[PDB]
């Protein structure tokens, strides 16, 4: 993830990561380790291999995974699985410059 | 008949005091289950409850 | 170009209070039509809960939304959409007593619903939401009204005997010999 | 490639009564001679469990897409091992990950995988002509498998996949549930000699697996193994005889139970609290025997079934772009303060662009900010 | 802390600990030598002076 979102890896948090990508329980025995990975996952011109889900219908359950790439209908009209106005691709790319 | 009336009054007063005692927080953030369960998830609400 | 500790940080502090006064800043939820007189989970302006909603009369000054009783539990709430006062009651009540001959004899039982008329037992007990096995003990032919309450599952007998299982208000129940539970006024 | 069955004689769904079934160990702890109380997802006693069966001569082979509701009790009576797998998922369309448990007569395989499932999948069995035995040359479950994040191909084995005629000999009971991304399966196999609906007896379903699939499950279906021999006419869509097996599906609900652990550590009896007044008294008194008398009993009988939300109808999105996307902030000594009212604090708009180094909330759990209304909102802004 | 002795208990393969009515652990499976050991308090009440 990015640094600013490391705080979201904890029980009872909210945000992109703690709602749409990775959720932790509060009956959670275990522990969390995070370390800066610059000059290992960031390259010149931007590293776009790492993605994160930006739009979802509802929040995730704890330890639930969602790899679906279906188009997110933000507005009223169904856009029928093609990108367009008021429909977005739910996965966005981190831009990790060094 | 002060004795019998005293008995009845004692019982009624005890029950009313028991009802009144539900307003005490006992260290929790509130004395109402609904407020605790709405402000906090079970994560933090378990200890208060 | 200075260190991260010296870099500028923009800060906003959002101060508010909850569940104590009328609210205009709401979350991104969608309301639902009102279902009254049913054990239901409700959420009024973020105050969640479960119970039975009914209509009543209360004079709420414009700066008041909730009302609290002696026990401090919220009892009256102003509905934000349709401006009216609704009273919350628990969707159950104490006063259910189970009469039985002891196991190793039979599994039949009787139920005494205390201080309820036999006409209004189902609404009081919310038998619509109860299991099928609880509904047979809610209404039938063995329904008997007493000064204590309504007794179900035992046939009323005009005869009088000694007290085997005391019930109340001069009523005692026993296990006759097909085999069934009887309820009768005691013999002094 | 996959073939859709065309010959069907369907009846309305059948029901039966599940009595004192579906009890499982709730922990991996040994307790002996103890009356232990618990609350969890349990199958209520004396429940209307749905009945399905495959028998021939009326050419039913029923296997619909049943719904999954926070736990399921499955129980199959069979002798020839017809009922031989399950498919779980949310849409079963390859747009979402789906779970597949299949015993293909040599291995039991568990896959969490994006499957383009058939419409009426069947695992197949075939009485071979080149040799007088049973073995299957058809595996008709899915058409594609991509982005495939789990695998439990087991050690090889061999099983009596033959078609036996007579009386049932195996009752296999399973409890599935999906909690916190963990698929818990409890299992029990017992020999029974009955050709009826659910037998008389108490089971003690042991924990089998706790798989980490981490998916959303709302529907399933069963994978039945087609019989096929040289005594049936027609093509694959007609030339198949049904099996001779039956299954039953329940639906777990949150219930409080009493359980009795014997001297050897096994569960032998239980009480469904909130079933009938007598069980309610056994449950309140914490015993399996109640002597003659009248007992005051607590309130477990009624449980909620629906939820209501009643919020003000306000449509004006809240000024997130004026406090966060402000051209200029205030100096900390003259810190700005802004009243906020008549809002819908969706705050998902900030996800697109704004990233916050610190976001700490006091007096409120962050998860509950979507389920609340705030009275006197002030934004104090500075640098 | 306590006193370890040997005993007889049928532990299913997914069980390691055993708990009594008071919820204190009373039987433990020794991981190295597969056997069940019972833990008792290393003292007892009943001393009068
Ligand atoms: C489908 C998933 C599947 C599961 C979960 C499974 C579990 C399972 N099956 C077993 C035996 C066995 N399992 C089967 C067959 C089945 N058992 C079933 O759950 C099903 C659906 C069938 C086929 C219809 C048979 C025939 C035995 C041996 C019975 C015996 O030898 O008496 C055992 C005990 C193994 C042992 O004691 O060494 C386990 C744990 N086997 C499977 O194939
Ligand atoms: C798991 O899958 C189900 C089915 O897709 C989701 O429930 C549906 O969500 C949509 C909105 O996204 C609603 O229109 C449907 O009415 C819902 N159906 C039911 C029965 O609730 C569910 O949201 C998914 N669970 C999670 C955590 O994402
Ligand atoms: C215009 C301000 C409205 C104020 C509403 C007040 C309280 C309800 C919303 C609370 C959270 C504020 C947004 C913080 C988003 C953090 C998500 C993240 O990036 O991790
Ligand atoms: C919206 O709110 C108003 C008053 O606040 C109320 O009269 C009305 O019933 C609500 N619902 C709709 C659809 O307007
Ligand atoms: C309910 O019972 C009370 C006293 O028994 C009686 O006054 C009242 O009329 C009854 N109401 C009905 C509808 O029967
Ligand atoms: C459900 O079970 C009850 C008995 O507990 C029975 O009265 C009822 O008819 C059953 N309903 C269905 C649809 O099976
Ligand atoms: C008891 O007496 C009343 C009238 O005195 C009568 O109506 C009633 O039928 C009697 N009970 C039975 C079971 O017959
Ligand atoms: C089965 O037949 C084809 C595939 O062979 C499929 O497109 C169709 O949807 C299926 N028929 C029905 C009634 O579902
Ligand atoms: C099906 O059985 C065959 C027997 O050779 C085995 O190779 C295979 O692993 C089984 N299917 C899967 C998906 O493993
Ligand atoms: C999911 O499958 C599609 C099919 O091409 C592929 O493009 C995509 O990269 C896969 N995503 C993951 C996380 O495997
Ligand atoms: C407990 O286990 C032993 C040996 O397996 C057996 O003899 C005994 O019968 C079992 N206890 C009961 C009540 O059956
Ligand atoms: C805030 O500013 C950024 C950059 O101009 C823009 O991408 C984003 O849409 C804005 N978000 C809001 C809520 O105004
Ligand atoms: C090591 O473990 C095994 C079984 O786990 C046990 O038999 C053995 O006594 C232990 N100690 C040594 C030195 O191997």
């Amino acid at each position: 993830i990015r640094g600013d979102e490391v705080r979201q890896i904890a029980p009872g948090q909210t945000g992109k990561i703690a709602d749409y990508n990775y959720k932790l329980p509060c009956d959670f025995t275990g522990c969390v380790i995070a370390w800066n990975s610059n000059n290992l996952d960031s390259k010149v011109g931007g590293n776009y291999n790492y993605l994160y889900r930006l739009f979802r219908k509802s929040n995730l359950k704890p330890f639930e995974r969602d790899i679906s790439t279906e188009i997110y209908q933000a507005g009223s009209t169904p856009c029928n699985g093609v990108e367009g106005f008021n429909c977005y691709f739910p996965l966005q790319s981190y831009g990790f410059q060094p | 008949l002060g004795k019998l009336q005293d008995v009845v009054n004692q019982n009624a007063q005890a029950l009313n005091t028991l009802v009144k005692q539900l307003s005490s927080n006992f260290g929790a953030i509130s004395s109402v289950l609904n407020d605790i369960l709405s402000r906090l998830d079970k994560c933090e609400a378990e200890v208060q409850i | 170009t200075n260190g991260v500790g010296y870099q500028p940080y923009r800060v906003v502090v959002l101060s508010f209070e909850l569940l104590h006064a009328p609210a205009t800043v709401c979350g991104p939820k969608k309301s639902t039509n009102l279902v009254k007189n049913k054990c239901v989970n409700f959420n009024f302006n973020g105050l969640t809960g479960t119970g039975v909603l009914t209509e009543s009369n209360k004079k709420f000054l414009p700066f008041q939304q909730f009302g609290r009783d002696i026990a401090d539990t919220t009892d009256a709430v102003r509905d934000p959409q349709t401006l009216e006062i609704l009273d919350i009651t628990p969707c159950s009540f104490g006063g259910v007593s189970v009469i039985t001959p002891g196991t190793n004899t039979s599994n039949q039982v009787a139920v005494l619903y205390q201080d309820v008329n036999c006409t209004e037992v189902p609404v009081a007990i919310h038998a619509d939401q109860l299991t099928p096995t609880w509904r047979v003990y809610s209404t039938g032919s063995n329904v008997f009204q007493t000064r204590a309450g309504c007794l179900i599952g035992a046939e009323h007998v005009n005869n009088s005997y000694e007290c085997d299982i005391p019930i109340g208000a001069g009523i005692c129940a026993s296990y006759q010999t097909s085999q069934s539970i009887i309820a009768y006024t005691m013999s002094l | 490639q996959c073939v859709n069955l065309t010959t069907r004689t369907q009846l309305p769904p059948a029901y039966t009564n599940s009595f004192t079934r579906g009890v499982y160990y709730p922990d991996k702890v040994f307790r002996s001679s103890v009356l232990h109380s618990t609350q969890d997802l349990f199958l209520p006693f004396f429940s209307n469990v749905t009945w399905f069966h495959a028998i021939h001569v009326t050419k039913r082979f029923d296997n619909p897409v049943l719904p999954f509701n926070d736990g399921v009790y499955f129980a199959s009576t069979e002798k020839s091992n017809i009922i031989r797998g399950w498919i779980f998922g949310t849409t079963l369309d390859s747009k979402t990950q789906s779970l597949l448990i299949v015993n293909n007569a040599t291995n039991v395989v568990i896959k969490v995988c994006e499957f383009q499932f058939c419409n009426d999948p069947f695992l197949g069995v075939y009485y071979h002509k080149n040799n007088k035995s049973w073995m299957e040359s058809e595996f008709r479950v899915y058409s594609s498998a991509n982005n495939c994040t789990f695998e439990y191909v087991s050690q090889p084995f061999l099983m009596d996949l033959e078609g036996k005629q007579g009386n049932f000999k195996n009752l296999r009971e399973f409890v599935f549930k999906n909690i916190d991304g963990y698929f818990k399966i409890y299992s029990k196999h017992t020999p029974i000699n009955l050709v009826r609906d659910l037998p008389q007896g108490f089971s003690a379903l042991e924990p089998l697996v706790d798989l980490p699939i981490g998916i959303n499950i709302t529907r399933f279906q069963t994978l039945l193994a087609l019989h096929r021999s040289y005594l049936t006419p027609g093509d694959s869509s007609s030339g198949w005889t049904a099996g001779a097996a039956a299954y039953y599906v329940g639906y777990l609900q949150p219930r409080t139970f009493l359980l009795k652990y014997n001297e050897n550590g096994t569960i032998t009896d239980a009480v469904d609290c909130a079933l009938d007044p007598l069980s309610e008294t056994k449950c309140t008194l914490k015993s399996f025997t109640v002597e003659k008398g009248i007992y005051q009993t607590s309130n477990f009988r009624v449980q909620p079934t629906e939820s209501i939300v009643r919020f003000p109808n306000i449509t004006n999105l809240c000024p997130f772009g004026e406090v966060f996307n402000a051209t200029r902030f205030a100096s900390v000594y003259a810190w700005n303060r802004k009243r906020i009212s008549n809002c819908v604090a969706d705050y998902s708009v900030l996800y697109n662009s704004a990233s916050f180094s610190t976001f700490k909330c006091y007096g409120v759990s962050p998860t509950k900010l979507n389920d609340l209304c705030f009275t006197n909102v002030y934004a104090d802004s500075f640098v």
